[PDB]
């Protein structure tokens, strides 16, 4: 509409992405404390290129990437999209 | 033992060791393989550069004769990561003795002909070239016999489905005798024979 | 007995050419609709 | 990857091949169109030899485009002379087969999962 | 250091210090001929049909039982061994009457594969041949006591792993039986799996009873789905229909035992079902059109209905590629409102990260585990191999158990703690005792169903659980990291329906009027047409015509499990691909072949056609469908466990009841079993 | 001599017809049929393809088909050379993984026991 | 739909039918425990097989020969 959903994928090693691990341990518990209906998603492993994704507007696909980050360059990466 | 079971003889098999054991001597360029059949026979595993050569050496000498060429056939096996195998066969008139010649192969590596060496792989090498797909070069001819006009398949190698790819039937309605993909009325039925417990314990394969 | 009293032949069409067919009960049993109640 | 080529090196002597026994295709398709006393277009006998010669087009590799030639550099010897009679030749160019629909919906009412 | 070298047959080979000759034997690769011996069951001795003749010593041993000393020389093939092999099965010839033609393992039978290659030639008896009589124990196992080589194989299985202890051995010298002595007939789950167990044909199968010898048959892999912990199967295939199902020996799940219900299920799979589309008539009129017709019936009505008026409801055994087609299109309209036929309380959780959502510690890991507490379930007849899975590891070393509320008859001795919801919140301090048990607990271990979680009262129960997982875990909690808290699920498919994404729980249709509905539950008895608004039409797709196919508007067929190549999830999140077996009957065809060309006969068109078009797509809305079993590694409920303490709901109060008790109803439940016309022939020799 | 060496991945071309790419082969060890315990039916990756539509025939009930090949099973020795022959003749594939069991401890004599809690009886 | 290939054809069945035929036999009786049924007379017949009549009153044909069979 949007936005619906919210997928952050993430890999278990290659600790190039632990920005996304470490983006759990900083925003996660605290970034959906408050909007308790949006229903973002951590799923497993795309192992390279961690995209997160997002989905609005008659299931439209929107597909960031991330490749190796800090922790808080993702924290200010994601109110890109859930501000609109 | 003795009454059902076929007796051996020794002494056929002390001399094919010793007349073999100097075909790896005396041509070490080519030759990286040689044994014993069990029931007196052998077998040489040739690189493929010497076929023209070893024969050639096969062909004439004083210790070894070898001039009727009988068989030459092929096997082809897949897992073998070099798919086809030759094998050529050859009795010795003098000295009373069959000894093959093995030689491994591709389809796209070609492999050079016999035939100025013996005129006897005339035909068997047209024939290869319609069923597995080996190519020999310089060879006088060749062409395509054992097999109709129309087939493209190779058939004996074994991705040939038993049953071609096109059944043949004649139809009125013009004046040909027509190709129809092929349909047939039952299904060749496909059984199932192999049993377990490996009843050979001498041909073990590999602990691994 | 279990075997005949005179005899046949061969023949070609006696009318009765005999033309087999299938001996065996039906197969998969196709469902019945419901009958005249909504 | 070696072992010895047959005829070709790379891609050229080859494609200087192709284009070679074309016209020996070219140039005889219709001295048969008269002589198995088989009537079609003359120009259908030239537009499936065009039709063939562009279809295996992706073709990578010396050895092979050297390989499909020693079919093609056959047939020559069987066409241009008598060893086939009407019924090995026409077959190329299929008359009684029903077609196949190829799209999606004819399908769907005609045959299970293709 | 701690291993012995011992000579098989002049060939060195190391042995750890207690492993006997037989498994020394099979390292290099030979088989000592077995009857009474099997590596699941126990070892006793009465074959003698595998003796082996050790090096320098008059007496021949047995290779069975007995350990391997600083290195023997282990002669397997001499003439000594055979002359013993060949003097064994030529005794239990003497008594084995003339059956094969017809006994129906007359394929397999191992008086058959051993006694060409290994043993005697012809006989010299020359008459004898006592012939015993059998009896009958269920309507599944068919016994012709004659023949019986008595192993003892049947007998030290029941008293094993299916825990009921009944079949005995009655007598002395030649005629002992097996059979019970009284009429008991004998009857449980997994035990309709011993007819794998004997060796020859005394146990044989009763609804496969006549029909194909098995060198005909075709083996293609494929996968069960009634149930949680999935399995590995074989189909079987004749004429191309199925025939008959065995295991696949699996080394986890199903470790060579396959349940019993997802064996002779096989057999309402081609009795009731549908084989067309039907249109609708306005009437009671419901009737057969063809294929291009009701498609676009549901086409346009699609064109009019937005927003919240539309949406689906799928959940059944229906695949995890046809939770994607029809996903994507039906949220393409921007319609969602959409859940499965199950009920997954959610507060804070219960899609992100799931790590509550799933069985944490594999089945593997009962095999370690200590100290056990399960609640609100009867773990027998909802995933039955994971009861033997701990029956199994409750012997060959020691486990403890509880369980909460309304105390059923397990196999094994545990002990109903306490029967209500108020009991758990206690437990988070010293009472109602383990008080330190679970404390003192090297790896704890704590199992919620979903009938207990189903409760109205739901969110609670999985946050008041959680609760004392958290008060271990954080303690230290078990070395270690070893996860604790974890759920098992009863139903088919659903951490596949779930995970992709789709909300738990039929509420979000209970609130409001939507019109056009599909019906892929689709026979819980949950949403009727009364409960909906007016005749505004749902569209049923599925296989069967259990209970939804008159309540309708227009039907579409599908293919089963057997026929089409998808993927289902098992409690752990595997990914296991079930495998084509025969082609679909009639007209009907795949589903998600059928969202597709519903799709473009509408507006939108979706991105793919071929299969790995599909997959692609099962890979970007999720990364773990693609990886075929391999469990990887996640705990990801610490940040978990406290945001789902948000709500302060508490409980209801009455004692938990599970659906299923002792027996009756485990027969008949998800779909395929309803029309199963042999769980109708072994329901009613249960009531009487 | 002509050596000439070069690197182009092995494949052929133009032998079958369209079931070259249509299809998706498969490299798995077979599973040992259960109902008797021989293990000596295992040991070789073979392959074989996916399944297409056998249909009734409609005189007698023969279930008469097309799809060619539906009956093959080659036998490789082994996984590394297993996937040899599926890209050098250039069509789909998948592959499955071998199983052993695990190792595993059993022991006789331990049935008959002081204070363990495995004891049998009747065996 | 099938029905129209027999049409004046006349149609071979089979005019007997063994489907039971076989209950119209004197079962037998022996006064002993356990019999041998090669049936049909010495080597023609199904391979000898020994059958136990101990029920009350039953018996066993031993499903190759049929001929009902007891005490
Ligand atoms: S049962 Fe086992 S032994 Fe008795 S006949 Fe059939 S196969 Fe031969
Ligand atoms: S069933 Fe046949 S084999 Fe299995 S135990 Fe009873 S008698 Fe011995
Ligand atoms: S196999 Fe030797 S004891 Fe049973």
């Amino acid at each position: 509409l949007g936005l619906r959903e919210i997928r952050i994928h993430l890999c278990q090693r290659s600790p190039g992405s632990q920005g996304v691990r470490d983006f759990i341990e900083k925003r996660y518990v605290e970034l959906k404390k408050a909007n308790p209906d949006l229903p973002i998603l951590i799923r497993e492993c795309s192992d390279v290129q961690p995209k997160l994704w997002a989905r609005y507007a008659f299931g439209q696909e929107k597909n960031v990437s991330l490749n190796n980050f800090s922790a808080d360059q993702v924290t200010r990466a994601l109110e890109n999209v859930l501000s609109s | 033992t003795r009454p059902t079971v076929r007796p051996r003889n020794d002494v056929a098999h002390k001399q094919l060791s010793a007349f073999g054991e100097y075909v790896a001597e005396i041509l070490p360029k080519y030759v990286q393989q040689v044994q014993v059949s069990c029931f007196n026979e052998l077998e040489i595993c040739i690189h493929p550069d010497g076929v023209i050569p070893v024969l050639t050496f096969l062909r004439d000498h004083s210790n070894a004769q070898f001039k009727s060429l009988a068989d030459l056939t092929a096997v082809d096996i897949p897992t073998r990561q070099n798919r086809f195998e030759i094998v050529y066969n050859l009795l010795s008139l003098r000295f009373n003795s069959r000894i093959r010649v093995k030689t491994y192969t591709d389809e796209l590596t070609p492999i050079e002909s016999s035939v100025p060496v013996y005129k006897a792989a005339n035909w068997y090498e047209r024939e290869i070239w319609d069923m597995f797909g080996v190519f020999f070069a310089n060879h006088p001819d060749l062409r395509r016999i054992l097999t109709d006009y129309g087939f493209e398949g190779h058939p004996f190698r074994k991705d040939f489905p038993l049953s071609g790819y096109v059944e043949l039937r004649y139809d009125d309605e013009v004046k040909r005798v027509v190709a129809e993909p092929v349909e047939l009325a039952q299904e060749f039925r496909k059984f199932d024979l192999n049993s377990p417990w490996e009843a050979f314990p001498a041909y073990r394969q590999p602990p691994e | 007995k279990f075997i005949w009293t005179n005899h046949k032949f061969n023949l070609s069409g006696t009318p009765q050419q005999y033309v087999p067919y299938s001996t065996t009960r039906k197969k998969i049993q196709e469902w019945v609709p419901p009958s005249t109640p909504y | 990857t070696s072992v010895k080529p047959i005829f070709s090196r790379d891609m050229n002597e080859a494609k200087r091949r192709v284009r070679e026994l074309y016209r020996a295709w070219y140039r005889e398709v219709p001295n048969t169109v008269h002589l198995f006393q088989l009537d079609i277009s003359v120009k259908q006998g030239r537009d499936k030899v065009r039709e063939m010669f562009k279809k295996n087009a992706h073709i990578t590799d010396p050895r092979v485009v050297d390989l499909l030639v020693i079919k093609g550099k056959m047939e020559l010897e069987e066409t241009i002379k008598v060893w086939k009679q009407r019924t090995h030749v026409m077959r190329f160019f299929h008359e009684t087969e029903a077609p196949r629909p190829k799209d999606f919906l004819s399908k769907f009412y005609v045959g299970h999962d293709p | 250091s701690n291993l012995i070298e011992v000579f098989v047959d002049g060939q060195s080979v190391m042995v750890e210090p207690g492993t006997t000759v037989l498994q020394a034997c099979e390292k290099v690769g030979m088989q000592i001929p077995r009857f009474c011996y099997h590596e699941r069951l126990s070892v006793a001795g009465n074959c003698r049909m595998c003796l082996v003749e050790i090096e320098k010593a008059p007496k021949v041993v047995a290779a069975c039982a007995m350990p391997v000393m600083k290195g023997w020389n282990i002669l397997t093939n001499s003439e000594k061994t055979k002359k013993a092999r060949e003097g064994v099965m030529e005794f239990l010839l003497a008594n084995h009457p003339l059956d094969c033609p017809i006994c129906d393992q007359g394929g397999e039978c191992d008086l058959q594969d051993q006694s060409m290659m290994f043993g005697s030639d012809r006989s010299r008896f020359l008459e004898g041949k006592r012939a015993v009589e059998d009896k009958n124990i269920g309507p599944l196992v068919k016994t012709i006591m004659t023949r019986c080589i008595q192993c003892t194989r049947c007998i030290r299985f029941a008293s094993e792993i299916a825990g009921v202890d009944d079949l005995g051995t009655t007598g002395r010298g030649n005629d002992m039986q097996v059979g019970t002595y009284i009429e008991k007939m004998f009857m449980s789950e997994l035990s309709g799996n011993i007819i794998d167990i004997c060796p020859v044909g005394a146990l044989t199968s009763k609804p496969y009873a006549f029909t194909a010898r098995p060198w005909e048959t075709r083996k293609t892999e494929s996968i069960d789905v009634m149930d949680a912990v999935g399995s590995n199967i074989v189909v079987s295939t004749r004429t191309g229909e199925v025939m008959r199902i065995l295991p696949r020996m699996h080394e986890d799940i199903n470790e060579e035992w396959i349940s019993d219900k997802t064996r002779f299920a096989y057999d309402g799979l081609k009795r009731q079902r549908l084989t067309e589309p039907m249109v609708r008539n306005e009437k009671g009129l419901l009737t057969h059109t063809t294929w291009e017709d009701a498609l676009s019936r549901v086409a346009g009505m699609l064109q009019s209905f937005q927003g919240n008026d539309v949406a689906a409801i799928a959940g059944g055994l229906v695949d995890a590629e046809a939770l994607i087609a029809l996903k994507d299109l039906l949220n393409r309209v921007d319609s969602d409102t959409l859940c499965t036929e199950e009920v997954f309380p959610t507060a804070g959780a219960g899609t992100d990260l799931r790590s509550n959502y799933l069985l944490n510690t594999t089945i593997a890991g009962v095999e370690e585990a200590d100290v056990v507490l399960l609640v609100g379930t009867n773990p027998r007849f909802e995933a039955p191999l994971f009861n033997a899975r701990i029956r199994k590891s409750w012997l060959h070393n020691d486990l403890k158990v509880a369980l909460i509320g309304s105390p059923v008859d397990l196999t094994y001795r545990y002990d109903h703690l306490g029967d209500s919801p108020k009991i758990l919140q206690d437990i988070a301090s010293g009472s109602h005792p383990f008080s330190q048990v679970l404390q003192e607990a090297k790896k704890p271990m704590v199992i919620l169903g979903s009938s207990a979680l189903q409760r109205n009262d739901g969110a609670a129960i999985l946050a008041a659980v959680s609760n004392i997982a958290q008060k271990i875990r954080t303690s230290s909690g078990v070395t270690g990291d070893w996860k604790v808290m974890n759920i098992l699920h009863r139903i088919a498919s659903q951490v596949a329906a779930l995970d992709l994404g789709y909300k738990p729980g039929v509420e979000a249709i209970q609130k409001n009027p939507p019109k056009m509905l599909f019906l892929l539950g689709a026979d819980g008895g949950c949403i009727t047409r009364q409960d909906l608004p007016k005749d505004c039409f749902i569209v049923y797709q599925g296989h069967h015509g259990d209970v939804g196919a008159p309540i309708a508007d227009v039907i579409l067929p599908g293919a089963a499990y057997t026929e089409k190549s998808a993927t289902y999830v098992n409690t752990e999140g595997r990914a296991q691909q079930t495998k084509v077996a025969v082609t679909p009957p009639g007209l009907a065809r795949e589903d998600w072949k059928i969202i597709r060309a519903l799709s473009e006969i509408a507006g939108m068109t979706l991105p793919y056609d071929t299969l790995d078009q599909v997959r692609n797509r099962l890979e970007e809305v999720s990364p773990n469908l693609v990886r075929y079993d391999d469990v990887e590694g996640a705990n990801y409920f610490q940040q978990a466990s406290e945001l789902s303490k948000l709500v302060n709901q508490q409980l209801l109060a009455d004692p938990l009841v599970p659906p299923q008790l002792t027996i009756k109803d485990f027969y008949m439940t998800d779909s395929i079993s309803r029309a199963s016309q042999t769980m109708a022939k072994c329901v009613k020799a249960v009531t009487e | 001599i002509t050596v000439d060496e070069k690197l182009d991945i092995t494949t052929i071309t133009g032998v079958p017809e369209e079931h070259i790419k249509t299809r998706k082969a498969r490299i798995f060890v077979p599973a040992r049929n259960n109902m008797q315990s021989g293990v000596n039916n295992t040991k070789k990756w073979k392959m074989e393809f996916d399944t297409r539509e056998r249909w009734e025939n409609p005189l007698m009930g023969w279930a008469s088909t097309a799809d060619p090949l539906s009956n093959l099973v080659l036998t490789f020795s082994t996984k590394e050379d297993a996937v040899a022959f599926a890209e050098k003749n250039g069509w789909s594939y998948d592959v499955e993984e071998r199983k052993v069991p695990k190792p595993k401890s059993k022991s006789y004599g331990a049935n008959f026991s002081w204070n363990k809690r495995t004891r049998v009886s009747t065996k | 739909y099938r029905k129209v290939r027999f049409v004046g054809r006349q149609k071979e069945v089979n005019e007997n039918f063994a489907i039971d035929l076989i209950a119209e036999q004197p079962v037998s009786q022996v006064g002993s425990r356990v019999i041998s049924c090669d049936g049909g007379g010495g080597a023609l017949g199904h391979p000898r097989v020994y059958i136990n009549l101990d029920k009350e009153t039953k018996t066993g044909t031993c499903g190759y020969c049929g001929l009902q069979f007891r005490q």
